[PDB]
């Protein structure tokens, strides 16, 4: 399975950034989709203990 | 299109996901975008069969 | 009197002729249509100069790189005018926008990414434009943005590629979660066509629009929502007590400046 692992031209630009090199998404379909989505305004709460397991 | 003519269960493991992380260089948007846009095609295709 | 039928003979005969090289303007006729339209003081009917300019860049969807070509030669060299032909493509640019004129919309759209390509226009206001037209994208304001990058995706991309980064989110995002049908679809395959085609079905400038040398040149940044004017009354002439002193002044301004 060919690699495809792109040479940075400086430094500077973050770690994981977006180059012009690889081709842009684009992704396109139909209507989308829908889910079968639990719409809030019943109810869900997040106890705030927790945080997205890395922020810091 | 095998599994849908003859009709078993269907599922679906992403693999390898370190190719969008230390091979692709995606930020996270649009990894998601990536993820999605494989999500969409196969269950399109899976409609079309 | 003499006076008055001479500065009315003026206005009659310099606008109907700065009309027809306005018309006339061509690519092999770049620099000569420039220099006429120089030999005629252009900045004494300044108004109906943007004028003429508006009215190409707006009914011509093929001669707005001309007209524009006319405005960045004009426009380095006096950038009020070039100047007030922006605050008026802007003024029919939210015209058509905000009154849902689709082709209003277009012609002056096609004129402001004339004028980012021929950097006279600055890239915020270019931004603003993208970001006003796919706020809500519907199949109008998505292929307006997209029209208007088929030519600006490239400078836009060139001076600051965050424009393009976000454009390509945005649209990405718009199209790819939201409802819309196939004429946003393959209007989103179309943008990620020319963004991967490179720009290379419509660079910046084609041969002759940009001429004017690196910082020789007049990027004037009037942007979208700010209160501007069209300014375009001076398109009706007016009588002039200080005609002989402004037209000493101004035929030694074209005098020195070619």
């Amino acid at each position: 399975p060919n690699v495809v692992f792109i040479k940075t031209e400086d430094p500077d630009l973050p770690a994981f950034y977006f180059d012009p090199l690889i081709n842009p998404i684009s992704h396109r379909h139909s209507v989308k989709s829908q889910e079968p989505l639990p719409d809030d305004d019943e109810e869900f709460e997040l106890p705030e203990f927790v945080e997205p397991f890395l922020k810091d | 299109k095998h599994a849908v003519q003859e009709r078993l269960a269907v599922t679906v493991c992403i693999n390898k996901i370190d190719r969008l992380i230390l091979e692709l260089k995606l930020p996270p948007t649009d990894a998601y975008y990536k993820l999605r846009h494989i999500v969409d095609e196969v269950n399109g295709l899976i409609s079309m069969y | 009197k003499n006076s008055l039928a001479y500065q009315r003979m003026s206005w009659e005969a310099l606008k109907k002729s700065i009309n027809g090289l306005i018309n006339k303007v061509n690519i092999s006729n770049i620099s000569i249509i420039i220099q006429e339209l120089l030999q005629e003081n252009i900045v004494r009917g300044r108004g109906l100069l943007s004028r003429s300019v508006l009215q190409a860049q707006s009914a011509s969807p093929i001669f707005t790189h001309v007209y524009a070509a006319l405005v960045a030669i004009i426009n380095s060299k006096f950038p009020q005018i070039g100047e007030l032909i922006l605050k008026r493509l802007i003024l029919n640019f939210r015209k058509g926008y905000r009154r849902n004129d689709k082709q209003l919309c277009l012609t002056a759209s096609k004129f402001v990414a004339h004028l980012i390509n021929q950097n006279v226009a600055h890239e915020v206001l270019c931004l603003e434009m993208l970001t006003l037209l796919l706020e809500r994208p519907t199949d109008d304001s998505v292929e307006v943005a997209i029209g208007f990058l088929k030519e600006c995706g490239l400078k836009l991309t060139q001076v600051s590629p965050r424009g393009i980064n976000a454009i390509f989110e945005r649209l990405r995002n718009i199209l790819h979660e939201s409802e819309i049908d196939k004429r946003v679809q393959y209007m989103i395959e179309v943008m990620f066509a020319v963004r991967k085609d490179g720009f290379k079905d419509h660079p910046i400038i084609l041969e002759g629009l940009d001429l004017v040398e690196e910082d020789d040149q007049f990027t004037h940044m009037l942007p979208l929502e700010d209160d501007y004017n069209p300014e375009d009354v001076l398109n009706v002439f007016k009588m002039d007590p200080n005609f002989m002193e402004n037209e000493e002044k101004y035929k030694a301004i074209k005098k020195e400046i070619l």
